[PDB]
C-alpha cells in the first residue's frame, strides 16, 4: 500500500480518522490505466519490465537509485497491476500488436460468394462470448461501431466511480456525528446528479437491451434526448419507453427543487440555534458542485480518447514498418525484415509503451486527485513523522 | 513604416475604387453577395465550423494553460507546495477543449451525404450556416474563456504562493469566468437545435 | 443567372481557404520570430569584487 | 459530374499537407524554446541534462499526430473525388494543424519554464511534468476530431 | 417563390446569434480579467477587504446574460420550415450588433474601474460608496444595447 | 442471445464477493478485502458493458476487399 | 421588389439602427473610464469631494441616452416595404449621431481626468472644468439635432 | 429619368449631411480637448487667468457650428428623385466644411494649449496668441465659404 | 479538356520552385543563426571549432530535402497534364518547404545557444546533439509526406 | 490567339527572366554591404590581413553570376507565340534561382562580417569562416540546378 | 570616389529609357510591351540595390 498510499499523499494530508484515499486507489489507478492503455501485447512488455524489479528487491533497496530509477523502483507494485490490468483490458479489447486473436466463432457470416470487389455485409448469425468480435477487423466501418462502444464505456465507468467516492460523504458523515450534513449536502447532492447523469446510464444499458428492429420502432439518440430534457422540455423525438414525457418533466424538475434545497437548509439550521460565514461558503460549494456535475462526467471521455489514439497509432506504426518487409522474398529481404523488425520493436517499445504509458498514467492520476476526491476528502491535515 | 497598415490601405483603395466604378457603369448589382451564398456548397459551411470549433477552443486552453502555468512554476521554486493545490486552474483552462469535442461529436452526426438534385435547397442551405456559425460562436467563446480563466489561474496561484488563505477567495474568480463557456456551449447547442442532417 | 466567368463559386471557395490558410501561417511565424536566447546563463564574467 | 467536379482535389491535397505544415511549426516552437532553457540550465547543474529532455520529447510527439494523419487523409485522395470528401479532408487537415500549433507553443513555453526552474528546487520536476501532459492532450483532441472525422469520408459517396 | 424571403436569409440571422454572444463573453471577461488583478493586488496586503471588492466580478457577469438572452430569443425565430424574410435576418443582425458592442464597451469601462478602485481601496475606505456608483453608471451601457435588441427583436419577427 | 446471462454472471460474481467477506485473512484484512471484491467488481462491469451493444447491434461490418476462399 | 423599394433596403437602416449605440456606447465607455480613473486617484486624500467630482461621469452617460434616442427613433420607421431614401437618411442618421457621440466621449474623458486631478489642489478651478465641459457636451447634441432633421424626412412624400 | 436621376442618388447627399458634423465635431472636440488640459494645468497656481484662458475653447467651438449650418442647408434639399449631380454637390459641400474643420480644429488643439502655458509666466503674450488662433480659425471659414458656394448649385439648372 | 484545363500546370511548377525555396529560406537561417554563435565563441577555444561544426551540418541536410522534392517533381511536369497532378505537385512542394522552414528555425536556435554553452560546459555537447536530432527530423517527417504525395500523382489519371 | 498558347503567355517569361536577376542582385547586395562593414571595422587595426577577407564579398558576387546566366537562359527562349506552359516554367525557374540566391546571400553576409571580425582576433578561425561560407554558399547552386533542369524541360513536345 | 560610383548607376537606367522609349508605338505588340516592362524592371531594381550596397 506504500506506493499508492504515496501517491495519494501527494495531493493532500488527510483529517483525522477520515476515510483514506490510498485504500481504494490500489485497484482504480491501475485499472482507469488499462482503459486508456488497451493492449495485450503491450501489457506483457509491462509486466515483464515490471518484474525485474520485484523478483530483485534486495539487490535494489540498498543502492542509491537516482530520482528516476527511485521512482520507478517505489511504485513498482503500481507497473505490476497496471500490466496485468493491460492484458485483461487488451483481451477485451481484442488486439494484440494492433492484431486480433481469433479463438472463438463469430458472430457473424459472411454471404456465399461474391466478386472479388464487392462491399459485402455479415449476417448476425449469434453473439461473440468475450470481448469484442474478431469479424470487426478490417471492414471499413471499424472506427464507426468501435468508439460508440468505447463512449458509452467510459461514460459508464466515469458514473460509477464517481458515485462510488460520493457514498464515503456519507461514511464520513456518519461517523463523525454530522447529520446536518447528509440532510443538508449528500441528500440533495445525491438527488441531483442521480436524476440527471444517472438516468443518462440507465438509458444506454436500456436501449442495448432492446431489439429496435424486431419490434419495428427507430432507436432515439441519447444525445439528443439528453439535449431536449433541459433546452426543450416536453417534446420526445422517438419514445424509448412508454411514459417517456411524464419521467423527463418530473426529473427535470426534481433536479432544480435541489438547487433551494441545497445552499438553504444548511445554513439556516445555523441561524436556527445568515452569518456570511457559513451563506456564501455555502453558495460557492452549491455553484461549485452543480457545474462540476457535468464537466467532471465530461471529464471522463479521455479514457475514450487516448485509447482511440494509442489504438491507432499502434495500428499505423505495424502497416508502415513491420508490414513492408512482408513482400520482399528473396535474399535481401531477409536483411531488410531484421532491419524493419528492429525498427518496429525499437519504436514500439520507446514511443508506444513508454511515453504513452506516462501519458496514460497521469490522466488517471488526475481523475483520481480531481474528479474522486472532490466528493469525499476533505483536505487540509497534518502529518504525523515523529522524533 | 507599418507594412500591414499599408496593405490594409491598399486593400481598402482597390475596395472602394471597384465599388465606385461598378455603380458609375451601371453594374451594381453584379456585385451579389447573396447569389454567393446559394451557389457555395453547404458542406464548405459545415465544415469549416466543425473545424473552427474544434481549433479555436484548443488554442484558448492552450494559451490560458500557459499563462498560469508560467506563473505556477515560477511561485513554486520558493513555495513548492502550491503546484498540487493550484492544479484545478489548469483543469479549468482543459475543460474549455472538451466543450469542443462534445461539440464536434454533436455536429458531425449531421454530415451526411446529399444528393445531386434536392442539393441548394432551404434545409440543406439551413443546415450549412447553423454548423457554421455554431462552431463559430462555440470556438470563439472558448478561447475567451480559456485567456480569461488563465490569467485569473496565474494571479490566484500569486496569491496562494503570497498567503495560503488567499486562494479560497481568488478561485471565486475561476467559477466566475468558467461560467462563460458554458454558456458559449449552451447557445451553440441551441443554435444547431432544429437544424436537419444533409437529407 | 451565373455569379461570374471569372470569379465562380468554385475558385472563390479555393480563395477562401488559402486566405485562412495564409493567416494562421502568418500569426504562426510572427511569433516564431520573436523568439530569444537569454545569452547572460550561457557565459560568465570576472567580477573580482565578487 | 456537377457532384464532384475538377478543383474537389485540390481541398484534400491541401488538408493532406496542412496536417504536417502546423504540427511541425508548432514542434519547432516547442523543441527550441525548451532546448535553450535546457542549454542555459545545464552549464552549471549538468547532472539533470537527459531529466529535462522530456519536454523536447513531448514536442516531438504532436509531429508525429499530424504525421499520422497526413498518412490517413492522403490514402483517400483521388481524381473523381467529391466536394464531400474533399471538405471532410480539408477539416481533418484544419483540425489536427490548428490543434497541434497551439499544443505545441504550450508546451515549449511551459517546459522553459519548468526547466528554468527545476534547478533551484528540486520538487518542480513533477509539477513541470503535470502542467506539460494537460498540454499534450490539446493536439491529441485534434487527433481524434480528424479521425472521428475520417471515419466517414468515403462509404456511400457517387 | 417568395421575393421578400430569399434562401439566403437565415445566414445573418445566425450572424446576430454569433455576435450576441461572443462579443458580450467578451465584455463580460475584459470586465472579470482586469478587476481580478487589482482584488487579488491588494490581498498580500489586506486580506481582509476581498469579500466586500467582489462587486465588479458580479457587475461583468450580468453582461453575458443580457447576451445570452438576445441570443435564446434570436434562435427561437429559426427554424428551417417557416417563412423567415431578409427583414428579419436585418433586424436579427442588427440585435446582436448592438447586444454585443454595448455590453464590450461596458465591460472595458467596469474592468478599468474596478481595477483603479480596488487598488486605491486599502488606503481610503471611504471611497467604496463612489466605486459602486460609477460602477452603476458603467453597467447601464449594456443595458441599452439590451433594449434596443428587444425592440428590434419584436420588431422584425412580423 | 439472453440478456438474462449478464444477470446470471452478476448473481454468481455477487456470491462469490459475500463469500469473500468472510473468508479474508486476517492480518492485512482490509487490503484483502478492498483489493479482491472492489477488482472483480471492475473486471464483470468491463465485461458486461463489452457482451452488451453486441447482443443487439445496429450496424453490420463491410470488408470490402476479402479474398473469396 | 420595387425598382424603387428593392429587398436589401432594410439592410441600411439596420446598419444606421445599430451605429446609433455602438459608437455611443465606446465613447460614454471612455468617458466614464479615463474620469472615474481621475476620481479613484484623486478620492484617496480627499474623500469629501467624492460627490462632486463625479459630474464628468453624468456628463458622459447623457452620450449614451442620445443614441437610445436615435435609435428608439430610427426603428419604428423600419419596415419591410420601405425605399432606398429612407435606409440611406437612416444610414446617416445613425452615422452623424454615433460619431459625434464618440468625439464628445473622447473630450469628455480626457478633460474629466484633467480637471478632476486638478480641483483637489485648487477649489476655484471646478467651475472652470464645469464650462469646459460644456462646451465637449453640446457637440454630441449637434450631432443629435442632425440626426432628428434628417429622421423627420425619411417617409415624408415618397413612394 | 433613371438616366440622370438614378435611385442610389442621395446615398451620396446623405453622407454629404453626416460628415459635415463628423469631422468638424473631431476638430472641435480636439481642440477642446488638447488647450483644456493646458487650462487646467495652468489655473491651479493662478486661477485669476480663468476666464482669460477659455478662449481657446469657444474659437474651438464655432467649428461645430459651421458643420452644423451646413448639415442643416443639405439636409433640406435631400430626396428621393434627386439628380446625381445633386448628391454630388452635396458629397463636396460636407467634406470640404468637415476636412477644413477638422484641420482648423488640430491648429487650434496645439497653439491653443501653449499660449495658455506660456501666459502665466508671461503677460504680454496673450494678445500674441489670439494672432495666431485667428489664422486657424479662418480655415474653417474658408470651408465653410466653398461649402455655401457649392450648395447654392445643386439644384439651379437641374433637370 | 475539362480534366486537363491550360492552366494546369501553374500549381505544378509553383510547387517545384516552393520546394527549394522555402527549405532553402530555412537552411540559411539555420547556418547563419549557427555560424555567428560558432565564430563568436572560437576567438578563445579554436580547438572546438570542427566539433562545433555540427549545427551548420545538420542545417544543410533539409536543402537536401528540398532538392530531393523539388527534382522528383520536375521530372512529372508536362503540357498537358491533369489538375489533380497539379494540385499534388503543390502540395507536395508546399510540404516539405514549409516542414524544413520549422526545422531550420528549430536548428538555427538550439545550435545558436548550444555551442555558445558547450564552451562552459563540455558534458552539454552531447545534449545539443540529442536535441539537434528532434529538430531534423520534422524536416524527415515532410520529407515522407511529400514523396508519399508524390506517388499518387500519375496512378490513376485520366 | 489559339487556346493552348494565349497572348498574355510572354509575361510569365518576362517576370520570370525579370526576377532571377533581381533578387540575386539583392542576396548579393546584403552579402556585399553587410560583410563590407565588418572588413573595414577590422582592417584598421590589422591592414595585412585585407586581401584575406575579401573572400565573403567573392562569395556573394558569384550568387549575381547564376541569376545572369539563369536570365540570358530564359531570354533566348521568349516568343511572341509561346505557350503557358513555357511561360510558366520559366517564370518557376525565375523565381527558384532568385529566392535561393537571396537566402544565400542573407546567409553569407551574416556569417561574413562575424567570421572576419572573428578570424583577425584568432587567426585559426580563417578556415571555419571558409567552412561555413562554403555550406551558405551551396545552396544558390541548388537554385542554380534547379532551375537549369527546369529550363531544360520548357520546349519537349510543347506544339 | 563613392559619389562618382553612385551616379554612374544612374547613367545605366539613363540608357535603358532612352533604348526603350525609341521603340514606343500606337501598334504595338504585348510581346514588346512585355519585353520592355521586364528591361525596365530589370535595369532599375539592380540597380537599386547595388546603389545601396
Amino acid at each position: 500500500t506504500a506506493g499508492f498510499q504515496s501517491i495519494c499523499d501527494c495531493y493532500g494530508i488527510a483529517q483525522y480518522r477520515e476515510i483514506n484515499a490510498g485504500l481504494p486507489t490500489i485497484v482504480t489507478f491501475p485499472f482507469m490505466f488499462a482503459i486508456m492503455f488497451g493492449d495485450m501485447g503491450h501489457g506483457f512488455l509491462m509486466t515483464l519490465a515490471a518484474l525485474s524489479l520485484v523478483l530483485n528487491e534486495k539487490k535494489i533497496n540498498k543502492m542509491k537509485r537516482g530520482e528516476i530509477f527511485d521512482m520507478a523502483f517505489t511504485g513498482r507494485y503500481i507497473i505490476l497491476l497496471m500490466g496485468v490490468f493491460s492484458m485483461y483490458t487488451g483481451f477485451l479489447y481484442n488486439d494484440i500488436f494492433s492484431k486480433t486473436m481469433t479463438i472463438f466463432k463469430s458472430g457473424w457470416k459472411w454471404p456465399d460468394h461474391w466478386k472479388k470487389g464487392e462491399s459485402i455485409t455479415a449476417t448476425s448469425v449469434g453473439t461473440y462470448p468475450i470481448g469484442l468480435d474478431w469479424a470487426w477487423h478490417g471492414t471499413e466501418n471499424a472506427l464507426l461501431f468501435s468508439n460508440s462502444y468505447k463512449m458509452k464505456l467510459s461514460i459508464l465507468m466515469g458514473f460509477i466511480h464517481m458515485t462510488y467516492s460520493y457514498f464515503f460523504s456519507l461514511a464520513n458523515h456518519l461517523y463523525f456525528n454530522s447529520m446536518i450534513d447528509i440532510i443538508g449536502n449528500f441528500i440533495p447532492g445525491l438527488l441531483f446528479m442521480q436524476g440527471i447523469f444517472g438516468y443518462l446510464s440507465v438509458c444506454i444499458v436500456y436501449k442495448w437491451a432492446v431489439d429496435w428492429v424486431k419490434d419495428g420502432k427507430p432507436a432515439p439518440g441519447l444525445l439528443n434526448m439528453l439535449i431536449n430534457m433541459f433546452l426543450s422540455p416536453g417534446t420526445i423525438d422517438d419514445e424509448l419507453y412508454p411514459h417517456q414525457a411524464k419521467v423527463q418533466v418530473f426529473l427535470l424538475l426534481m433536479a432544480l427543487v435541489c438547487i433551494p434545497w441545497l445552499l438553504l437548509v444548511k445554513p439556516l439550521h445555523f441561524k436556527f440555534t445568515d452569518f456570511g460565514d457559513i451563506m456564501i461558503h455555502q453558495v460557492i460549494h452549491t455553484i461549485e458542485f452543480c457545474l462540476n456535475c457535468v464537466s467532471h462526467t465530461a471529464s471522463y471521455l479521455r479514457l475514450w480518447a487516448l485509447s482511440l489514439a494509442h489504438a491507432q497509432l499502434s495500428s499505423v506504426l505495424w502497416t508502415m514498418t513491420i508490414q513492408i518487409a512482408f513482400g520482399f522474398r528473396g535474399f535481401v529481404g531477409v536483411f531488410m525484415t531484421v532491419a524493419l523488425f528492429a525498427m518496429w520493436f525499437a519504436l514500439t517499445c520507446a514511443v508506444l509503451v513508454l511515453m504513452e504509458g506516462t501519458s496514460a498514467m497521469l490522466h488517471s492520476l488526475r481523475l483520481h486527485w480531481v474528479e474522486s476526491m472532490s466528493k469525499f476528502f476533505v483536505g487540509e491535515g497534518l502529518p504525523y513523522e515523529p522524533f | 513604416f507599418s507594412f500591414s497598415h499599408f496593405l490594409y490601405y491598399l486593400v481598402l483603395i482597390v475596395v472602394i475604387v471597384y465599388g465606385l466604378y461598378k455603380l458609375f457603369t451601371g453594374h451594381g448589382s453584379d456585385i451579389n453577395f447573396g447569389k454567393f451564398l446559394l451557389r457555395t456548397s453547404p458542406y464548405m459551411w459545415a465544415n469549416l465550423g466543425i473545424a473552427l470549433c474544434v481549433g479555436l477552443s484548443v488554442v484558448g486552453a492552450a494559451w490560458g494553460i500557459f499563462i498560469t502555468g508560467s506563473s505556477m512554476i515560477g511561485a513554486g521554486v520558493r513555495a513548492p507546495r502550491i503546484t498540487t493545490k493550484n492544479l484545478i486552474s489548469i483543469i479549468f483552462c482543459e475543460v474549455v477543449a472538451i466543450y469542443g469535442l462534445i461539440i464536434a461529436i454533436v455536429f458531425s452526426s449531421k454530415l451526411t451525404v446529399a444528393t445531386a438534385e434536392n442539393m441548394y435547397s432551404k434545409s440543406n442551405l439551413y443546415t450549412g450556416y447553423s454548423l457554421f456559425w455554431a462552431g463559430i460562436t462555440v470556438g470563439a467563446s472558448n478561447l475567451i474563456c480559456g485567456i480569461a480563466v488563465g490569467i485569473t489561474g496565474a494571479t490566484a496561484a500569486i496569491s496562494d504562493a503570497a498567503d495560503s488563505a488567499l486562494f479560497v477567495k481568488i478561485l471565486v474568480i475561476e467559477i466566475f469566468g468558467s461560467i462563460l463557456g458554458l454558456l458559449g456551449l449552451i447557445v451553440g447547442l441551441l443554435m444547431a437545435g432544429k437544424a436537419s442532417e444533409f437529407q | 443567372d451565373i455569379l461570374s466567368s471569372i470569379w465562380t463559386e468554385g475558385l472563390l471557395m479555393c480563395l477562401i481557404v488559402s486566405a485562412l490558410l495564409l493567416f494562421i501561417l502568418i500569426v504562426a511565424l510572427s511569433w516564431i520570430s520573436n523568439l530569444d536566447i537569454t545569452y547572460g546563463a550561457l557565459e560568465k564574467s570576472t567580477n573580482p569584487i565578487k | 459530374t456537377e457532384l464532384c467536379p475538377v478543383y474537389a482535389p485540390f481541398f484534400g491535397a491541401i488538408g493532406c499537407a496542412s496536417a504536417i505544415i502546423f504540427t511541425s511549426l508548432g514542434a519547432a516552437y516547442g523543441t527550441a524554446k525548451s532546448g535553450v532553457g535546457i542549454c542555459a540550465t545545464c552549464v552549471l547543474r549538468p547532472d539533470l541534462l537527459f531529466k529535462n529532455i522530456v519536454p523536447v520529447i513531448m514536442a516531438g510527439i504532436i509531429a508525429i499526430y499530424g504525421l499520422v494523419v497526413s498518412v490517413l487523409v492522403c490514402y483517400s485522395l483521388g481524381q473523381k473525388q467529391a466536394l464531400y470528401t474533399g471538405f471532410i479532408q480539408l477539416g481533418a487537415g484544419l483540425s489536427v494543424g490548428l490543434s497541434g500549433l497551439a499544443a505545441g507553443f504550450a508546451i515549449g513555453i511551459v517546459g522553459d519554464a519548468g526547466v528554468r526552474g527545476s534547478s533551484q528546487q528540486p520538487r518542480l520536476f513533477v509539477g513541470m511534468i503535470l502542467i506539460l501532459i494537460f498540454a499534450e492532450v490539446l493536439g491529441l483532441y485534434g487527433l481524434i476530431v480528424a479521425l472521428l472525422l475520417n471515419s466517414r469520408a468515403t462509404q456511400d459517396v457517387v | 417563390s417568395n421575393i421578400y424571403a430569399p434562401l439566403y436569409a437565415p445566414f445573418f440571422g445566425f450572424a446576430g446569434c454569433a455576435a450576441a454572444m461572443v462579443l458580450s463573453c467578451l465584455g463580460a471577461a475584459i470586465g472579470t480579467a482586469k478587476s481580478g488583478i487589482g482584488i487579488a493586488g491588494i490581498g498580500t496586503f489586506k486580506p481582509e477587504l476581498i469579500m466586500k471588492s467582489l462587486i465588479p466580478v458580479v457587475m461583468s457577469g450580468i453582461l453575458a446574460i443580457y447576451g445570452l438572452v438576445v441570443a435564446v430569443l434570436i434562435a427561437g425565430n429559426l427554424s428551417p420550415t417557416e417563412d423567415y424574410t431578409l427583414f428579419n435576418g436585418f433586424m436579427h443582425l442588427s440585435c446582436g450588433l448592438c447586444v454585443g458592442f454595448a455590453c464590450l464597451s461596458s465591460g472595458y469601462a467596469i474592468g478599468m474601474v474596478g481595477d483603479v478602485g480596488v487598488r486605491k481601496y486599502m488606503h481610503q475606505p471611504r471611497l467604496f460608496v463612489g466605486i459602486v456608483l460609477i460602477l452603476i453608471f458603467s453597467e447601464v451601457l449594456g443595458l441599452y444595447g439590451m433594449i434596443v435588441a428587444l425592440i428590434l427583436n419584436t420588431r422584425g419577427s412580423e | 442471445s439472453s440478456f438474462y446471462t449478464v444477470v446470471g454472471v452478476f448473481i454468481v460474481v455477487s456470491a462469490m464477493s459475500v463469500l469473500f467477506w468472510i473468508m479474508a485473512p486476517k492480518n492485512n484484512q482490509a487490503v484483502w478485502r478492498s483489493t479482491v471484491i472492489l477488482t472483480l467488481a471492475m473486471m464483470f462491469l468491463m465485461w458486461a458493458i463489452t457482451f452488451l451493444c453486441q447482443l443487439h447491434p445496429l450496424v453490420a461490418p463491410r470488408r470490402s476487399d476479402l479474398r473469396p476462399e
